[PDB]
DNA sequence: AATCGGCGCCCGAACAGGGACTGTG
DNA sequence: ACAGTCCCTGTTCGGGCGCCG
């Protein structure tokens, strides 16, 4: 089959650049004469060709074993020569998914023999992909390639190679606009609507169009029934699910070993619901050593028992239904951690999910609540190109209550209340107003810069007084902890005045936890409060208790 | 026609930008408009080998079906050289109509070593196939090199039009031109569509909209009447009777409104409070205290003084949602020396959408900051950047972006609503 | 493991940026 | 004014999962 007629993409090298002079390192005798078979061969088809001491360059060449196949795939450590290529705009922007698929008649998938080795390279660019086969006999010098087509392992293979690739699918796409082809690298999923017979008939039609073009689609590769293998799922006629997932059992975790726990686990969750990854993600804080032994906790263990619990069983997806509604529906499970299931008929799920990233050091449930419709609303625009109909667990009084209090602007698409405890709800709320008969705290802290000790206290109308000292502490610190007494000091309702906006600025917002400690003191006092009424003053202009504070906790 | 050479400003690169995900809606509307674009020699497909890209989405043209596309080539006009009076009467006039003229630039070839640059892509639903790449072969829309070397051509085109409406200001910014008159609304509407027949002798104008009438809430950026902007003065409470929490708000409200005004005094109300006494405690203004009050009263009635605009400093334009689908925004250049103060209030969404609100509150602040100055604001938006980026293309109808950044906010701006 | 490329997602952390407060005459 | 510290956000990179060459 001969290198295929589309012309080269114009490829430079970045401004004031050389190509690469790396020595090639020793290889084994097994992957050296796997090369040099690999070699004589791709010679023969033209993918590469001789070269002589004209050529300054090189780069170091191996050989790993195909994915799942008795070949060797030839590949070279272009990483130097990447260093210098010119820049590329890639072209593939996501990752087909499954459960974006509509139901077809017919469905074939192929897949591209060499695919990079039938794209020719520019020819300007080819004296710089030099590289050197070692022979066995130390004496002999070894022959020295140059590539002809897109090399293994260069930055611009994937970019222009999937480039290629669609200008050799136009002219069918445009003769035949009835016929669905997936385009991703060199494999195709074909969907059409017409019959087996002159589906067959179509699909032959394709393979000589990329025939011509160089492009081979060997039978071996070539698929006509379900199940469809593509992507990493099986595609069944009517419903989609991901291939095997294998869970390592062991007795003691590393570092690694949780990382490919949690990635595993992230990607079966697109369609296993419940999947948590929180505990054991939790290990990974702090501990940079790759090969160190971690003791699972209570909670990690606990969390991937349940996720063992949901695995064992399988699971299967649906495909994509463009007349009917897209419906998305939202459930706390822990604590930061949200699962969701995209669907469109009850108990029959397209796909599903998780969002449980901390954004900031303070937050509530109905901001993670939102922040996980805007994360389902993105991904919804990628799969299926609109925004789904939402069911969340929380009322429609609770969510109005607090976009109007919110000093951001929030807004939640059209959504429905689905009453699926827990419920998101709003643990407290400050009161509008003073409340009257309510003790007045009048509170503040300082601190040193050097010495990082503070004091924290109150004044009250009723003459009562309060200075802590702290330590290792900070100014922020400190007008938190000065509202903290006042909390602490007083009955079920009661007016706190204090100077500080960060501190008002995190209790306006009515968080329910914090990654601060103190703060979470805080809240659990609030919620146990029946009227707190919060207000600020300008510090330094002879107001009320706050002088008579500013000064006990400035000494 | 000869390209008019163009060059990047010193030491930068192209854009590089990402393309964001775009509904079916929006993308089918892309490819029927791009596809279109590249027969008639406007466009025409590229490959990776282009480093660029500047994202691209499509808008629902003002009181119409039509799709435009809109190019967000924010990132190419800081990075592109500057070319080589503002008409004060504008803001001045009854009525002034906006006139999407971009149309007109794709007549005039860009300059070959110029057209990487304006490289973008079009994304494809459920990533079915790789996004394919387009550059521009003649001045785009939404370029701020496009004007300028259209400038001279728009001179020619309008001097006939001009002496012949010697009383009418035409103003342009980018692809629009700004019609001011001050006619009656229905024969300004006339010397409008008078001006569009005059165009259409050289060069097409948006088609026209559903409406000859102007329909409830559908001309907001098309049909403005700039001598009906008011400013926001900033107002104090008027209570019989006042409590300690009451005088607290008031001297922290007047001592911030005393970095705007210097004459703002709070000396004889902070004495009201020198005790240590309860919120909710009523406490009776003395004399000293009352003529106080009263003449921050007076203060903060009279405008400001000394306050210019700076053609070199960038504007800035900060948003209080202040709620009841009530917005509160200070355009300035220096903290505290604002240039005017608004408040905007009934947008669409009527008493449910939040963004959508605020999508619209900045598109009118730039239009107001485009027709008082020419320039546009950086805005500092109070909304998250996640939840901006979602939702803001789908409520947008202008021809231009402007820059904005995000922050949050403490509620303690109670002090302008 | 040595020993490659491009894309998407996740989670943890390094680095930068910005605003408020405070300390200096 | 000017320079710090504190705290917070957002960006980028390190690891992992998956696709494919």
């Amino acid at each position: 089959v001969p290198i295929s007629p589309i012309e080269t993409v114009p490829v430079k090298l970045k401004p004031g650049m050389d190509g690469p002079k790396v020595k090639q390192w020793p290889l084994t005798e097994e992957k050296i004469k796997a090369l040099v078979e690999i070699c004589t061969e791709m010679e023969k088809e033209g993918k590469i060709s001789k070269i002589g001491p004209e050529n300054p360059y090189n780069t170091p060449v191996f050989a790993c074993k195909k994915k799942d196949s008795t070949k060797w795939r030839k590949l070279v450590d272009f990483r130097e020569l990447n260093k210098r290529t010119q820049d590329f705009w890639e072209v593939q922007l996501g990752i087909p998914h499954p459960a974006g698929l509509k139901k077809k008649k017919s469905v074939t998938v192929l897949d591209v023999g060499d695919a990079y080795f039938s794209v020719p390279l520019d020819e300007d660019f080819r004296k710089y992909t030099a590289f050197t086969i070692p022979s066995i006999n130390n004496e002999t010098p070894g022959i020295r390639y140059q590539y002809n087509v897109l090399p293994q392992g260069w930055k611009g293979s994937p970019a222009i190679f999937q480039s290629s690739m669609t200008k050799i699918l136009e002219p069918f796409k445009k003769q035949n606009p009835d016929i669905v082809i997936y385009q991703y690298m060199d494999d195709l999923y074909v969907g059409s609507d017409l019959e087996i017979g002159q589906h067959r008939t179509k699909i032959e039609e394709l393979r000589q169009h990329l025939l011509r073009w160089g492009l081979t689609t060997p039978d071996k590769k070539h698929q006509k029934e379900p199940p469809f293998l593509w992507m990493g799922y099986e595609l069944h006629p009517d419903k989609w699910t991901v291939q095997p997932i294998v869970l390592p059992e062991k007795d003691s975790w590393t570092v690694n070993d949780i990382q490919k726990l949690v990635g595993k686990l992230n990607w079966a969750s697109q369609i296993y619901p419940g999947i948590k990854v929180r505990q054991l993600s939790k290990l990974l804080r702090g501990t940079k050593a790759l090969t160190e032994v971690i003791p699972l906790t209570e909670e990690a263990e606990l969390e991937l028992a349940e996720n063992r619990e949901i695995l064992k069983e399988p699971v299967h997806g649906v495909y994509y239904d463009p007349s009917k509604d897209l419906i998305a529906e939202i459930q706390k499970q822990g604590q930061g951690q949200w699962t969701y299931q995209i669907y469109q008929e009850p108990f029959k799920n397209l796909k599903t999910g998780k969002y449980a990233r901390m954004r900031g050091a303070h937050t509530n449930d109905v901001k993670q609540l939102t922040e996980a419709v805007q994360k389902i609303t993105t991904e919804s625009i990628v799969i299926w190109g609109k925004t789904p109909k939402f069911k969340l667990p929380i009322q429609k009084e609770t969510w109005e209550t607090w976009w109007t209090e919110y000093w951001q602007a929030t807004w939640i698409p059209e959504w429905e209340f689905v009453n699926t405890p827990p419920l998101v709800k709003l643990w407290y709320q400050l009161e509008k107003e003073p409340i009257v008969g309510a003790e007045t705290f009048y509170v503040d802290g300082a601190a040193n810069r050097e010495t990082k000790l503070g004091k924290a206290g109150y004044v009250t109308n009723k003459g009562r007084q309060k200075v802590v000292p702290l330590t290792n502490t900070t100014n922020q610190k400190t007008e938190l902890q000065a509202i903290y007494l006042a909390l602490q000091d007083s009955g079920l309702e009661v007016n706190i005045v204090t100077d500080s906006q960060y501190a008002l600025g995190i209790i306006q917002a009515q968080p329910d936890k914090s990654e601060s400690e103190l703060v979470n003191q805080i809240i659990e006092q609030l919620i146990k409060k029946e009227k707190v009424y919060l207000a600020w003053v300008p510090a330094h202009k002879g107001i009320g208790g706050n002088e008579q504070v500013d000064k006990l906790v400035s000494a | 026609i000869e390209t008019v050479p163009v060059k990047l400003k010193p030491g930068m690169d192209g854009p590089k930008v990402k393309q964001w995900p775009l509904t079916e809606e929006k993308i089918k509307a892309l490819v029927e408009i791009c596809t279109e674009m590249e027969k008639e020699g406007k466009i025409s497909k590229i490959g990776p080998e282009n480093p660029y890209n500047t994202p691209v989405f499509a808008i629902k043209k003002k009181d119409s079906t039509k799709w435009r596309k809109l190019v967000d080539f924010r990132e190419l006009n800081k990075r592109t050289q500057d070319f080589w009076p503002h008409p004060a009467g504008l803001k001045k006039k009854k009525s002034v109509t906006v006139l999407d003229v971009g149309d007109a630039y794709f007549s005039v070839p860009l300059d070959e070593d110029f057209r990487k640059y304006t490289a973008f892509t079009i994304p494809s639903i459920n990533n079915e196939t790789p996004g394919i790449r387009y550059q521009y072969n003649v001045l785009p829309q939404g370029w701020k090199g496009s004007p300028a070397i259209f400038q001279s051509s728009m001179t020619k085109i309008l001097e006939p039009f001009k002496k012949q409406n010697p009383d009418i200001v035409i103003y342009q910014y980018m692809d629009d031109l700004y019609v001011g008159s001050d006619l009656e609304i229905g024969q300004h509407r006339t010397k409008i569509e008078e001006l569009r027949q005059h165009l259409l002798r050289w060069g097409l104008t948006t088609p026209d909209k559903k409406h000859q009438k102007e329909p409830p809430f559908l001309w907001m950026g098309y049909e403005l009447h700039p001598d009906k902007w008011t400013v926001q003065p900033i107002v104090l409470p008027e209570k019989d009777s006042w409590t300690v929490n009451d005088i607290q708000k008031l001297v922290g409200k007047l001592n911030w409104a005393s970095q705007i005004y210097p004459g703002i005094k709070v000396r004889q109300l902070s004495k009201l409070l020198r005790g240590t006494k309860a919120l909710t405690e009523v406490i009776p203004l003395t004399e000293e205290a009352e003529l106080e009050l009263a003449e921050n009263r007076e203060i903060l009635k009279e405008p400001v003084h000394g306050v210019y605009y700076d053609p070199s400093k960038d504007l800035i334009a900060e948003i209080q949602k202040q709620g009841q689908g009530q917005w509160t925004y200070q355009i300035y250049q220096e903290p505290f020396k604002n240039l005017k103060t608004g408040k905007y209030a009934r947008m669409r969404g009527a008493h449910t959408n939040d963004v959508k609100q605020l999508t619209e509150a900045v598109q009118k602040i730039t239009t107001e900051s485009i027709v008082i100055w020419g320039k546009t604001p950086k805005f500092k938006l109070p909304i998250q950047k996640e939840t901006w980026e979602t939702w803001w293309t789908e409520y947008w109808q202008a021809t231009w972006i402007p820059e904005w950044e995000f922050v949050n906010t403490p509620p303690l701006v109670k002090l302008w609503y």
